[PDB]
This record gives structure tokens, sequence and C-alpha cells, in this order.
């Protein structure tokens, strides 16, 4: 968004070191804080809207886990390659 | 710690021709070629030298490689341009 | 703050409330004359989004020039298909 | 290991013989050809690896290409040596 | 003062003379050889690049490249006669054209 | 020799028949710049192409 | 539709690929070679790009001149398409087959 730059034959620098920027967001319940600091950073540059805030027409989501046994093949398989 | 004939080259170039370049790859092929004929001129010499049963390489061993290797209207204006070289040099003694 | 820029009248079918906030908030952003990040909770439909703000430029900025638009090889033809729903008055 | 002299490709040959000005090629050429590249491959290679073990290092360099090439008669120039 | 002032000669005659001995190419070098040698290399030189530059002009170009540097080696039948042995890497291909395969009839 | 005076005769050829072409494709661009396009204009093409 | 006669492309090719420079059989290829041709002479020798670059530079210039001298061997049995014979023919003659 903000790389460096050159002008007139000089260089212009729009954002902060990398190594700067670990260190303060990085290197951190602390760490509730640091990214509610980096939303504040990014609130600028970033909007962020979630569906179901948005819309409610089609709200109907659902997620099933399924298990599965191994095959007589593929239980050799697995215990053979272990 | 290495050296190299491409700064003559360079300086021999320009004035030759001051606005015209060399780039790495032409710069080494001449540096090559510079190489390749310094390595035969001195080899024939050794030879000629043997030959005659001499141990000490002199003005007349190179002119003679020169006469060798050197095509014939090349090879004059070469040992030319050599004998020139060899006597005011002798001259400023 | 955001003004609530007028609507493109190349407009082809009806923004959403939110997606018209997103409008303005991107006009927000070219007006400031800086870059910014989007990310909508995909599905909210962000390329229509775009399609107003080029119209915005276009409405009120006059400005079609040669804008450039990388994307993966899959959705460039839907994005082709949207140009052409939304606001087919773009080449 | 498999066959790589097969390797080099048709074209390669066909633009080979177009930087010679050469028409037209009869299919025969692609085998003859292929043998020629590998007998002097064969030969420069081996002065090579010669060198090289000459020289007591694993790993072959440009100069020891250039001495076999000199060896052979054959003169390249820009590689050094 | 360089000796290769006193003679006048732009390559290092000094550093000429330091290969001719260190080269084991004989057991004595007269003064005369390594003067002589060195205006033989410089001279060489100088028609070498004397015609890559041509050549190089000759493309309106001015920084020489192996294809003008073969050129000009190659437009010259003597300098073709000492390096009828050396190949030049991306020296490419003299433009030879047959005129038994020109399109047409004569 | 030859071949600088070869070199010499091919630059200078080139020379006039680069000017004379320079004068020609500079009429052309100077021709070609005076066209300009309004906003009404514009977006008619628009409503054509929608 | 339009259709170029048999070899109008053919000198069309002739005049670009003389006109370029850059190396023409293929990089990896050439390597996968060379490393099998080593390894047939000695086991786990180690090749840089530079070596093979060299190699394969030396072996262009030298599929060249062979290509050439057979171009013109083979013109002068009146024919426009070299032949194998063209190829031993002309190799014996330079003196690498004999
Ligand atoms: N106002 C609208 N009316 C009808 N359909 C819409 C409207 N806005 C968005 N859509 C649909 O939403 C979909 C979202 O697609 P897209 O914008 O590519 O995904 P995302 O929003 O995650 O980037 C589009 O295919 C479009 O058909
Ligand atoms: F963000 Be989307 F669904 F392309
Ligand atoms: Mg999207």
């Amino acid at each position: 968004l903000m790389p460096q730059t050159v002008i007139d034959g000089k260089k212009v620098s729009g954002f902060a070191d990398l190594d700067a920027f670990q260190q303060w967001f990085g290197r951190p319940k602390e760490t509730k804080k640091t990214v509610a600091k980096l939303h504040q950073v990014l609130r600028p540059y970033l909007l962020r809207r979630l569906k179901a805030d948005v819309e409610k027409q089609m709200p109907a989501k659902y997620e099933h886990i399924v298990y599965c046994k191994l095959s007589k093949r593929q239980r050799f398989l697995y215990d053979d390659f272990m | 710690r290495k050296e190299t004939y491409s700064s003559y080259i360079y300086k021999v170039l320009k004035q030759t021709h001051p606005d015209t370049g060399i780039s790495q790859k032409s710069m080494s092929i001449l540096n090559s070629f510079v190489n390749d004929i310094f390595e035969r001129i001195a080899t024939e010499a050794s030879k000629l030298a043997a030959y005659n049963k001499k141990s000490t390489i002199s003005a007349r061993e190179i002119q003679t490689a020169v006469r060798l290797i050197l095509p014939g209207e090349l090879a004059k204006h070469a040992v030319s341009e050599g004998t020139r070289a060899v006597t005011k040099y002798s001259s400023s003694t | 703050s955001v003004v609530d820029v007028p609507v493109p009248s190349l407009l082809r079918g009806n923004l959403r409330t939110y997606q018209k906030q997103g409008l303005n908030w991107l006009a927000s952003l070219y007006n400031n004359h800086t870059n910014g990040i989007l990310a909508d909770e995909m599905g909210l439909g962000k390329t229509i989004q775009t399609i107003s703000l080029l119209a915005y430029l276009a409405c009120e900025k006059e400005n079609w020039g040669p804008h450039l638009i990388v994307v993966p090889t899959s959705v460039l033809l839907n994005w082709e298909m949207e140009f052409k729903r939304f606001a087919p008055g773009f080449k | 290991l498999r066959d790589n002299i097969q390797g080099i490709t048709k074209p390669a040959i066909r633009r080979l013989a177009r930087r010679g000005g050469v028409k037209r090629i009869s299919g025969l050429i692609y085998e003859e050809t292929r043998g020629v590249l590998k007998v002097f491959l064969e030969n420069v290679i081996r002065d090579a690896v010669t060198y090289t073990e000459h020289a007591k290092r694993k790993t072959v360099t440009a100069m020891d290409v250039v001495y076999a090439l000199k060896r052979q008669g054959r003169t390249l120039y820009g590689f050094g040596g | 003062q360089s000796r290769s002032a006193k003679a006048g000669l732009t390559f290092p005659v000094g550093r000429v003379h330091r290969l001719l001995r260190r080269g084991n190419y004989a057991q004595r070098i007269g003064s005369g050889a390594p003067v002589y040698l060195t205006a033989v290399l410089e001279y060489l030189a100088a028609e070498i690049l004397e015609l890559a530059g041509n050549a190089a002009r000759d493309n309106k170009k001015t920084r020489i490249i192996p294809r003008h540097l073969q050129l000009a080696i190659r437009n010259d039948d003597e300098l073709n006669k000492l390096l009828g042995n050396v190949t030049i890497a991306q020296g490419g291909v003299l433009p030879n054209i047959h005129q038994n395969l020109l399109p047409k009839k004569s | 020799m030859e071949n600088t005076m070869k070199v010499y005769e091919k630059l200078s050829k080139a020379e006039k028949k680069r000017k004379i072409i320079q004068e020609r494709i500079r009429k052309h661009k100077e021709q070609e710049s005076q066209h300009m396009l309004t906003q009404e204009e514009r977006l008619r093409i628009a409503k054509e192409t929608e | 539709p339009h259709r170029y006669r048999p070899g109008t492309v053919a000198l069309r090719e002739i005049r670009r690929y003389q006109k370029s420079t850059e190396l023409l059989i293929r990089k990896l290829p050439f390597q996968r070679l060379v490393r099998e041709i080593a390894q047939d002479f000695k086991t786990d020798l180690r090749f840089q790009s530079s070596a093979v670059m060299a190699l394969q530079e030396a072996s262009e210039a030298y599929l060249v001149g062979l290509f050439e001298d057979t171009n013109l061997c083979a013109i002068h049995a009146k024919r426009v398409t070299i032949m194998p014979k063209d190829i031993q023919l002309a190799r014996r003659i330079r003196g690498e087959r004999a």
C-alpha cells in the first residue's frame, strides 16, 4: 500500500521497517490489546463487514463430521507404513 | 588477487574510439585472444631459441616468431611497429 | 467523514444498502488519494462494489482511463460477464 | 540412465541445420547427427573428467572444459582460460 | 618512470616480462623480447578493436558484443586465418545462402 | 580503410532517409495531435457500446 | 486460406535463425545428457551451470561447422536435401572419421 518511492532522484519511505513492526506487534492477555492496536492501525486501510450483520436472508449453514473405518487393505497399508 | 588486461584493452579502445563500449563478455573474449596470441608467440620463441641452441630469447626470437605466426602482410606491419617501439625504447636508454 | 457520493447512473441492478456504504467508503479513499484494503466475508458483492466505484469515477470524474485489474484465471471470465451485466458501457 | 541422447529434440537438430542454411533434411540425419554429437561429447567429457581427476577436486570447472577443448584443437573464448 | 612509458606502450611491458620469466618459456629473456612482444600485442589489439568498433557502428550500436566481434573477425580473411580454429561464445554465423537455393527461375 | 568508407556511406544514406521519414512522421504526428474528445460525445459512444 | 509454398518458410527461418545469437539447444535436456555421460565416465561428478553452458556452446559450434560442410557437399551432388551419405562423406574428408 505504501512502498518506498523515488522522487526527484531521492528515496522516501512510506511505511515502518518490518523489523520495527515485528518488535512492536509480533513480540507480545497482552495479545488482545496488541490485536486491538493492530485493528486500529488497519482502521483507515481496512473496511471489515460480516455476513450475519450485513444480511439475514440465508444464514442456514450446517457442518457435519463423518467417521470412516479403514478397509482391511487400507488398514494393513497404514500399519505397514508406520 | 588476480590480474587482467581489461584495463589496457579499454584504454586502447578509447584511444581508437572514445564513444564505444565493451561488455564483460566481449572484454573477456578480448582478454582470451590476447592471452592465446601471447602464449603462441612465447612458445614459438622458446622453440626457435632451443632449436638454435640459444638460451636467451631476444628481439630476434620474437621477430622471427611473429614472422612465422602472423600472416605475411599483417606480419610485415606488426614487425614494423614493433621495431619502431624497440628502437624508441632503446634510444630512451 | 465519508461522503454519501451520488449513485452512478451507469449502475445496472440495485446496489444493496451495505454495498452503497462500501461504495461511499471507496470513494472516500479515492478523494483522500489513499490506497485501501477491502475484505468482506466472502459473498457480499465485492465485484459489484468495484463496478460501482469505477462508475463513480465515470460519472463525476469522467475518468474512464485504462484501469488495470489482475485476477486469477478462473474468475476472469466471470469478471468479464459481470462487467457486461453491471455496466456494459465499459470497454 | 534411461535415454538422454534421444532427449535432444528433433526441433533442436532442425534449427541447428537451419543455421547451416540447409533447405531440406532427410529423416535419417537425426540418428546420424545424434551419433556424431554423442561421440564428440564422449571424447570432450573424457578429457574433462581426467583433468578434474588430476586437479583432485570433485567438481569439474570451466577451466577443465577449456583445456579439454584446447587439447582437441578447438579454442573457446569468453569463459576464461 | 614506468618502462611502458619509456617504450611508449599501453600494455604493461613489466608484467609481460614477469610472465615470460615465470612462464618458464626460456631460461633467459633479452630485454628486447618483452618490448617487441608488447608492441606486437598492442598492434593486433588495435586492429581487432578497430574492426569491432566499425562493425558496432554499422549496426548503429555502440557497445561491442560477440555478434559484432565475430562479424569483425570473419570479415578479415587474415584474422580469420589466425583465428581459424577459434570459437567465439555467442558469436553466431555469417549470412551464407547458395545462389542455387534462391526462389524462382533466374 | 574500405570498411570505414563503406560504413560512412551507409551512415550518410541512413541519416538522409532518417531525416526524410522524420519529417513525414512528424507531419503525421502533428496532424493526429489535433484530435480531441468531449465528454458528451464520449457518453454517446458509451451508450452505443451499452 | 493463404499458404506459403514449400521452402518459403524455409528461407524465412534461415534468415531469422542466422540473425539470432541465442543458444539453440534446450538447456535442461543438454544438462541431463552431459550428466549421464559423465556418470558413465565416473559416478558422482558435480557440474556447475557454467561448465555445461560452455560445453553446450562448444557442441553447437562443432555441429554447425559440420552442417556447413555438409551443406556445401550436398549441393555438389546437385541435390538440395542432405542425406546421411553427405554426413559420413564430410566427416571422413574432415579426417574426423578416419
Ligand atoms: N444487488 C444485487 N442483486 C443481485 N445479486 C447480487 C447483488 N449484489 C451482489 N450480487 C451477487 O453476489 C455475488 C457475489 O459475487 P462476488 O462479488 O464475486 O463475491 P464476493 O462478494 O465474495 O467478492 C455475485 O455473483 C452477484 O451475482
Ligand atoms: F470474495 Be468473493 F466471494 F469472490
Ligand atoms: Mg471476490
